[PDB]
């Protein structure tokens, strides 16, 4: 979820998008 | 700002600034 892809790996824009509603 | 590690409320005010009006989603587990 996105605190693997983001915090404890190095984030991205294309991921963090997937969040937005 | 988006291409490190970001935690916490570091996350939460990636989500805001990337998201802008539409909102999101902030799911840790």
């Amino acid at each position: 979820g996105i605190v693997e892809q983001c915090c404890t790996s190095i984030c991205s824009l294309y991921q963090l998008e997937n969040y937005c509603n | 700002f988006v291409n490190q590690h970001l935690c916490g409320s570091h996350l939460v005010e990636a989500l805001y600034l990337v998201c802008g009006e539409r909102g999101f989603c902030y799911t840790p587990k």
